[PDB]
């Protein structure tokens, strides 16, 4: 018989002991009805300031769709249900347009040619600055594959073969990335195939005194910034085609002097941004510099844009704007609702808080110290 | 747990060709003896995880996704980038529970590597007289030192003193004469008292190595049955002698279990016949279950209810894009260019709205439970300084059950009771000596009125002083060798003036014979310490025992050496001996142990014997006696058992010598009798003590845990209703249950029995017997004699404690409430009534049976605090396992979800750290399944326009990048840092707790009131960037374009960013630096996020979102507005329901910024034996 042989603490932190430094909050009639009044009477007073601004933006829309039917070769007036003049100065001023059509047989193109004019009066001035958007109801170009139809590549000026056109990734232009004769288009997919094609004018030809016409411009309608993605094309000039929709623009194809470049062109961009919602309001004149006076002016349009075959519609929306956009009482609407809900919101606890209130703290209110 | 598959175990006899098919080794193959509770085999944790896993259904709806976007090609993008976020959360679960397995891994090898002594010098043939005289023994053979796991069966394991045994031996030989072992089955049962052990007959003879290297033998044993009182074997050898076959009968006496504790022995040399699984202990450890948690399964129904919605809504998406293209004339078949069309769109808009539970719902859940975890096991107030252990937990994702936790099935060994055994009281002569301030008094003297923090400490100091005055009275009276203060459990000072000879003569002589009696009437032995020679401590079998006699060597009567028939007596210095003529062993069945021994005077004889009071109040002499000492006995050990003192009693008798000649003359009559000599012994034994006259009593409290009825105090205020099922046996049990104040005094204890003595009214089967007594027992206090229109009744009323009885039930009574339907639920609607259930002599198998009885029927959430071996099938069958820790308990710990230092720790793992987690992912879920509808119900309701063709509104990098870091970190942080109240104000209000026994937080209706408000609110952050392009779309204040569908994707995502951030500080309780910098820091994340992105190369729809839209005045005129109406109902609801029916949480919190809970420190803790009045 020789078997006879022979600092863990948990660091006491603020944090590791979830003691951290905190305020637990009560919702008492002493910290909440301030807060309901502060909050109505700021949401009260910033709507009132956004109605305020919203009651003095004046708008003139003038849908013009039925222009090749419903209009005559005299300066005849338009229905009712065509134009709306909002003009805060004078809030019952209809003075009807009037437009007319003068035909062009020389294209041929029945759907959708010729010109339309249309003189419009304003009663009022626009300060400074001047947009004309074309608006376009019952265009859906918010779809699965029309959003996703266009080329990154071919958008910033390289010279994207057929398989970077056709075999990329979940955004690339399926349907029309090749024609017939086996050349890519140079705009490849739906988007840029669909533009809009009616040619606006580049000033507002006066009617009264035509000494004075006001001017419009092309340049400056799109971000500036927008102009570092859209770069100049690097085809050889035998690889493209126009869009088959863009046919007509280029008859002949793209030869040397024809390929448009899309950094300068700034409407080009304008529609490459596909509309969120149905109806599709872009602008494409820009006013800068002159004040556009009242009395009569004259739009030459040229259309080429066919918009009644699917029952659509289009047409020309004149604003000066605001620091919140368009006309759009909406925003001074809910701004006006939420101050006036909080406020009977605090009138009714005010109300339960004075005639059925509760006692502050008690000892007999619990659920075990009360049966 | 069957008794069959027999064994045979062989020593130096190699097996006959019967056993081994000419290959050298047995077919029958003995289990390792490694020890494996780890949750997942290192071999099959893959597998075994990835299905745990794939369980939730969110998982196999992804795998779903998964698998049909990858094989149908042409559909979305390149899949690589969507398999890559699954396979990352799968792993990442893989790795944290790999985690846990390891830990547990590294406990398990920690345990396995324990020392024990194996038989080396002969080679093992079963794995790859007595004593032959004649052959020369074998000088290698020695006991060479080896681990646990290297003990193979027919291995000879030689045992040392306090050593714990490897594995089940048969015994073989001991130290001692005769081979009477002790064992401690602390952990097997809940015996206090060392059990006795008796080794072999014929293997007496060897007492080293060099004599069982010749033996050879074999033992015939039975299959592991996992059973502790029971075992069947059948020891055969050769004799050496002549040439015959001798056998001999194993009972379960001679076997040393794994769980026990060889005490009071120097060495036990055996052989082992079950190793690993075999053993009785780990056949009744159970299977160490996945332990999910219960939130987890509401929430599978929940994805289930969101998997409705998706399939709803793409239903309605597939059928307007499949009507919408048969309509004419649209603006498609000119510019762009119905089974399997209305497919194709219903399988698009599935992969559109592919998020509506997004893939970070179960990695966010894990990473707030295992968080909760981290932030438990680093919390200093459950962090036990005296062995450096904080509370670790085991299993990470069980972290919201202790705030739902309503059963408590406690234990009686080391959980409500420590290991010490503390003399308190005596009553000599009728007077009662004694003082002490018992924690049930002081909860009396709390439920009376009275002050108990200033009054607890004055009284403490009168103990002290008290103390200390016996201290050096003693001191000065004479001077004792064996004397020490540190071992002085008594503390009144009238014991030793009443000794000295303040009260007269005569009380002076009975006190001293009394003190002389208890250092007479006992079989313990004095051993020589290690250190100290001249401490020589008391080694005995029972600690009763051991605090009697330590406590008459403090009074000047100190009992030393162990002569051939005498002992020594040092009383205040003079050294006597004695002569034991006869010593009556303590049975388990007499409870009473007699000394017969001759006092000189020719001399007398003397009878002294300690037994229970009542077994020596039944021989005693009320004919002979003082008729006044016998009623103050009776009042005082009356009174001690109101306050958990296991009194006892003391009676002694002088005879002449011709009576003790007459039972001598009768004793070697039965002594060297045969034919069953036992009855013969007993009925000497009884007529011997017919008459006595009692001498005095004593009173032994069994010190608890400290802070435990104060603990069990807050427990039972919150609702937590506790049974205790106990070990050992009744009396025990019960006055521990008097002494933590679980059983009060007029709480009538409705005793559940079979062969007891209220059982001959119904003398019959005991089932019958059972069946009677609970059902009367269901009939006049309580009438609800009925099965299934009670409980069906009572199973809907979440747990609310009365009755004001308690019910006591043994081992037999309870194997035979549980085996029929029947019974188990009239067993289960009476214990549902009672306040104080008690068990008793219960095997693990049937206390883990009461557990599954109570936690199947009547859904509930048990806990199972708990320390020992036997503990262990409870503590895994319970979906909480409390396993208390120490130098003692090494497999309850284990096999266990928390370890706790000690049972005081539980009322704050539950009451604070429970109801905090339980609270914070009852409000996570809904706000986590809230934040994805107001998102992915945008993507859906842009199809009202644009006619569900499946155009996304959000960019491609805004669905991955709005459940990854826009508004995850909130949540985690509303999940991970909040608090109803702090844990001063937790623990000092523990009604709130009740919140989360009905099930209050975490309910369905409150998870659709959440979804509904998505609904609302995705519709608002939705329709209010509409509303503002709604008129001519031309809204940038400078026209130039606006209107891109990128850009209303950023107006929405902002609103929603913003509501829902909001929304999860509305509804955190507190506002600290870290939840709102981090609600800042989400919100500038989105905004400079977008900036980073747009103001970028690789942008190209967008490209400039953040310049064109973020410096508008309508994007902000439009985020304000959609803000307040995304907040402003909920707001309101709450300030309402806050006000006007304010829950109990509010009414806490409104008094505790009044000033009411302003006192206490931070820190606080009940539950404590030394926190200062405040
Ligand atoms: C402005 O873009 C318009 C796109 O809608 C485009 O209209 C398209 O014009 C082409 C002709 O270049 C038509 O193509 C079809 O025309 C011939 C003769 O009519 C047919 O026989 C062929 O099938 C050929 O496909 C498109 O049908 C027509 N698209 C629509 C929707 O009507 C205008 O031509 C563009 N404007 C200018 C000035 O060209
Ligand atoms: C390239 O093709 C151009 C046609 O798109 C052509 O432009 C003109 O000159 O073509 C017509 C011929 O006179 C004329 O009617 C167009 O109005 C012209 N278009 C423009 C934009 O000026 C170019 O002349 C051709 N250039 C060459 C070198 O062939
Ligand atoms: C401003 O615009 C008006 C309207 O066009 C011009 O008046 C006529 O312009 C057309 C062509 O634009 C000529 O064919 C007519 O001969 C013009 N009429 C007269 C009476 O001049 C006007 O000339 C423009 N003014 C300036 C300065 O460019
Ligand atoms: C507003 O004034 C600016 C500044 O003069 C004009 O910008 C220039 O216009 C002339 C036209 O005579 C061009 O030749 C220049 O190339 C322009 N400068 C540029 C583009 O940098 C602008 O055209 C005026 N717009 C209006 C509507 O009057
Ligand atoms: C809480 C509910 C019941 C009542 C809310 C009050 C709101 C809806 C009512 C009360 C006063 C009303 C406004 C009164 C005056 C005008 C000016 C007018 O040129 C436009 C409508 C407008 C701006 C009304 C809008 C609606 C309005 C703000
Ligand atoms: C496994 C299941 C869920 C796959 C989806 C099956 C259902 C939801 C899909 C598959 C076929 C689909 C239908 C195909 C045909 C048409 C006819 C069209 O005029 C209306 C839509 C309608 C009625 C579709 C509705 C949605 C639809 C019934
Ligand atoms: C205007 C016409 C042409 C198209 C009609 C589309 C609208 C009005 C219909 C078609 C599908 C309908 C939706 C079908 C499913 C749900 C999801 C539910 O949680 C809220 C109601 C809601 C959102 C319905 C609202 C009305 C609804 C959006
Ligand atoms: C070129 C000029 C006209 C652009 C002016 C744009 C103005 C109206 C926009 C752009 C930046 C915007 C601010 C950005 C930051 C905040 C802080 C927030 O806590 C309150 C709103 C507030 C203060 C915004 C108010 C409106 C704001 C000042
Ligand atoms: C225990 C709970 C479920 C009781 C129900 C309390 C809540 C849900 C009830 C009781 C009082 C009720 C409110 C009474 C008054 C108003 C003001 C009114 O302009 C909007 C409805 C509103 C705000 C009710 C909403 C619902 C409401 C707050
Ligand atoms: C033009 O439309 C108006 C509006 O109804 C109608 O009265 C008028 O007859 C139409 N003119 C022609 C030529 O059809
Ligand atoms: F050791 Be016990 F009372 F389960």
């Amino acid at each position: 018989e020789e078997d006879e042989v022979k600092n863990r603490r948990p660091k006491e932190d603020a944090f590791t002991q979830q003691r951290l430094a905190a305020i637990n909050p009560v919702l008492t009639p002493r910290t909440v009805l301030p807060l309901y009044l502060l909050i109505a009477v700021v949401f009260v007073i910033v709507g009132g300031c956004i109605l305020a601004q919203n009651s003095k933006v004046d708008e003139v829309t003038i849908y013009y769709q039925d222009c090749m039917t419903n209009a005559t070769s005299s300066w005849s007036d338009i229905p009712s249900e065509h134009w709306q003049f909002v003009f805060h100065k004078y809030k019952t001023y209809n003075t009807a347009p009037q437009w007319r059509f003068v035909d062009d047989e020389s294209d041929d193109f029945t759907k959708q040619r010729g010109t339309c004019q249309i003189r419009f009066t304003t009663p009022s001035d626009m300060k400074n600055n001047v947009y004309l958007n074309y608006v376009l109801e019952k265009f859906a170009a918010n779809h699965r594959r029309y959003v996703l139809s266009f080329s990154e590549d071919q958008i910033r000026g390289e010279d994207a073969s057929y398989e970077t056109v056709h075999d990329a990734t979940g955004i690339n232009c399926k349907p029309l990335s090749k024609n017939a004769d086996g050349k890519i288009y140079y705009p490849c997919g739906l988007i840029a195939n669909s533009m809009f094609n009616d040619t606006f004018p580049l000033q507002l030809t006066n009617v009264g005194d035509t000494s004075n016409n006001y001017s419009l411009t092309n340049k400056g309608i799109n971000w500036e910034s927008d102009k570092k993605r859209y770069k100049k094309t690097k085809y050889n000039y035998t690889q493209i085609a126009p869009p088959p929709y863009w046919e007509k623009m280029y008859p002949d194809g793209y030869n040397e002097t024809n390929i448009p470049d899309i950094q300068d062109w700034e409407e080009f961009q304008n529609w490459m941004r596909p509309g969120a919602f149905d109806k599709i309001t872009k602008l494409i004149r820009i006013n800068k510099n002159d004040t556009l006076p009242a009395g009569e002016y004259q739009l030459d349009i040229g259309l080429h844009w066919p918009v009644l075959e699917f029952n659509g519609k289009k047409g020309i929306y004149l604003t000066h704007g605001s620091h919140l956009g368009g006309r759009n009482p909406f925003l001074g609407i809910v701004y006006l609702i939420g101050g006036c809900i909080c406020a009977a919101m605090a009138l009714i606890l005010l109300t339960f808080w004075l005639f059925g209130g509760r006692k502050i703290a008690d000892a007999s209110s619990l659920s075990w110290n009360m049966k | 747990n069957r008794s069959d598959e027999l064994r045979t175990v062989y020593y130096n006899l190699p097996l006959p060709e019967d056993m081994l098919d000419e290959d050298g080794l047995p077919l029958a193959v003995y289990p390792r003896n490694k020890i494996r509770t780890t949750k997942y085999t290192p071999l099959t944790f893959f597998p075994k995880n990835i299905l745990f896993q794939f369980h939730n259904f969110a998982n196999i709806y992804f795998l779903i996704l998964l698998i049909l976007g990858a094989f149908q090609i042409f559909g979305v993008t390149n899949p690589g980038f969507a398999s890559v976020p699954l396979i990352v959360i799968v792993i990442i679960t893989a790795i944290k529970d790999g985690i846990e397995d390891s830990r547990r891994t590294v406990l398990d090898l920690e345990v396995n590597n324990t020392r024990t002594h194996i038989l080396s010098g002969v080679k093992n043939e079963n794995v790859a007289n007595l004593v032959d005289r004649t052959l020369q023994p074998n000088p290698e053979c020695r006991f060479a030192k080896d681990y646990w796991k290297n003990v193979k069966v027919g291995d000879i394991v030689r045992v040392h003193n306090n050593d714990e045994i490897p594995a089940d031996m048969i015994l073989l030989s001991t130290s001692d004469v005769d081979g009477a072992c002790y064992v401690e089955t602390k952990n097997l049962d809940g015996e206090t008292n060392l059990k006795v052990r008796q080794s072999l007959k014929c293997s007496k003879i060897i007492k080293s190595s060099r004599d069982i290297t010749r033996t050879k033998f074999w033992v015939e044993s039975e299959g592991p049955h996992a059973n502790l009182y029971s075992y069947q074997g059948n020891f055969k050898w050769q004799d050496t002698q002549n040439g015959n076959i001798r056998n001999e009968p194993v009972n379960i006496n001679n076997l040393l279990l794994r769980g026990c504790t060889l005490r009071n022995t120097k060495w036990a040399m055996g052989m082992v016949i079950f190793t690993g699984d075999d053993t009785k202990i780990m056949i009744n450890a159970g299977v160490t279950p996945t332990k999910k948690s219960r939130i987890s399964r509401e929430l599978n129904f929940s994805v289930i209810l969101n998997f409705v919605l998706l399939f709803i809504l793409c239903f309605t998406a597939g059928i307007v894009n499949g009507v919408y293209y048969k309509q004419k004339p649209r603006s498609r078949d000119y510019f762009e260019f119905a089974s399997t069309n209305g497919f194709v769109s219903f399988w698009v808009a599935v992969i559109l709205y592919q998020s509506l539970v997004p893939i970070s719902l179960y990695i966010s859940v894990e990473i707030i439970k295992t968080a909760q975890a981290i932030f438990i096991y680093t919390d200093v107030l459950l962090y036990n300084a005296k062995l450096d252990y904080p509370c670790t937990p085991k299993s990470w994702n069980i972290s919201d059950d202790l705030g739902q936790i309503e059963y408590i099935f406690s234990d009686k060994t080391g959980t409500l009771t420590q290991n010490v055994m503390e003399f308190k009281k005596c009553t000599i002569n009728g007077v009662s000596y004694g003082r002490a301030y018992t924690e049930a008094l002081a909860g009396l003297r709390k439920r009376q009125g009275v002050d108990v923090e200033s009054e607890g400490r004055r009284e403490k100091e009168e103990i002290a002083k008290d103390r200390e005055t016996m201290i050096d009275e003693l001191r000065s009276m004479s001077d004792n060798t064996q004397f020490c203060p540190e071992d002085l459990t008594f503390v009144s000072k009238e014991i030793v003036e009443d000794l000295k000879g303040s009260s007269g003569d005569h009380q002076q002589k009975c006190c001293e014979h009394f003190l002389l009696a208890l250092a007479l009437c006992h079989s313990v032995l004095v051993e020589p310490n290690k250190d100290d020679p001249k401490k020589l401590d008391i080694k005995a079998q029972s600690p009763d025992e051991s605090a009697l006699v330590s406590t008459a060597r403090q009074l000047g009567y100190s009992f030393v050496g162990s002569s051939k028939s005498g002992l020594i007596v040092e009383i205040q210095g003079v050294q006597k001996e004695f002569q034991v003529l006869n010593v009556l062993e303590f049975n388990s069945s007499r409870k009473r142990m007699s000394c017969i021994i001759k006092i000189p005077g020719e001399p007398k004889a003397l009878l002294i014997c300690k037994g229970a009071d009542s077994v020596i109040y039944s021989r005693l002499d009320r004919t002979q006696n003082d008729a006044t000492l016998l009623e103050k006995t009776a009042l005082h050990l009356e009174e001690y058992a109101t306050e958990g003192l296991r009194t006892l009693c003391l009676a002694q008798r002088e005879l002449t010598w011709s009576e003790y000649e007459r039972w001598v003359k009768t004793y070697d009559v039965a002594a060297a009798s045969v034919t069953n000599r036992e009855e013969e012994l007993d009925k000497v034994t009884d007529v011997i003590e017919r008459e006595l006259i009692l001498l005095g009593g004593t009173a032994i409290e069994d010190r608890l845990q400290d802070g435990v009825p104060d603990s069990i105090a807050l427990l039972a205020e919150a609702g937590i209703k506790l049974w205790v099922l106990t070990g050992d046996k009744v009396e025990t049990a019960i006055n521990i249950g008097f002494s933590c104040n679980v059983l009060n005094n007029d709480m009538e204890l409705l005793v559940v029995k079979a062969s007891g003595e209220d059982v001959e009214e119904f003398g019959s089967d005991p089932i019958q017997v059972v069946n009677n007594l609970v059902t009367k027992y269901l009939r006049e206090k309580f009438g609800m004699s009925g099965s299934e229109e009670e409980l069906k009744e009572a199973k809907r009323e979440h747990g609310l404690p009365q009755g004001n009885f308690a019910v006591i039930i043994d081992g037999d009574a309870l194997k035979v409430a549980l085996n029929g339907e029947e019974m188990r639920r009239k067993f289960l609607l009476l214990c549902k009534n009672c306040k104080a259930v008690l068990c008793c002599r219960v095997s693990p198998a049937q206390k883990a049976a009461v557990v599954k009885l109570v936690k199947k029927t009547l859904d509930v959430m048990t806990l199972a605090i708990g320390d020992g071996s036997n503990d262990v099938a409870m503590i895994q069958s319970a979906d909480v396992g409390v396993g208390i820790a120490g130098e003692e308990g090494r497999q309850a710990v284990m096999c266990s979800d928390y370890a706790i230092g000690q049972f005081r720790y539980v009322t704050r793992l539950v009451l604070v750290h429970g109801k905090w987690c339980y609270k914070r992912l009852a409000e996570m879920i809904p706000q986590f399944f809230y934040k994805n509808v107001i998102f992915t119900l945008s993507l859906f309701w842009y199809g009202i326009y644009n006619n569900f063709d499946g155009s996304y509104l959000f960019e491609y990098t805004y669905l991955t990048f709005y459940n990854l870091a826009f508004t995850s970190v909130p949540v985690i942080l509303l999940a991970v840092l909040d608090q109803d109240v702090s844990d001063t104000v937790s623990m000092l209000v523990p009604q709130l707790y009740r919140v989360g026994i009905l099930r209050k937080e975490w309910n369905q209706t409150k998870f659709l009131w959440y979804m509904l408000d998505g609904v609302y609110q995705s519709v608002i952050c939705f329709f209010f960037p509409y509303l503002a392009y709604h008129k001519n779309m031309v809204v940038t204040e400078n026209g130039l374009g606006l209107d891109h569908r990128y850009f209303v994707g950023v107006f929405v995502t902002a609103i929603a960013v913003t509501s829902c951030n909001f929304y999860v500080f509305m509804e955190q309780y507190r506002w600290d630096w870290f939840c709102g910098l981090f609600i800042c820091l989400s919100l500038a994340v989105f905004y400079g996020w977008t900036g980073i992105w747009t103001s970028s190369s690789s942008s190209n729809e967008f490209y400039k979102g953040a310049a064109r839209v973020f410096a508008q005045p309508a994007y902000w005129a439009v985020l304000f507005v959609g803000v307040l109406f995304c907040l402003l109902p909920r707001f309101t609801i709450d300030c309402i329901r806050k006000i006007f029916y304010p829950k109990d949480i509010e009414i806490v919190r409104e008094m505790w910024l009044r000033g009411d809970f302003d006192l206490y420190p931070q820190g606080y803790d009940p539950t404590d034996p030394s926190r200062p009045r405040i």
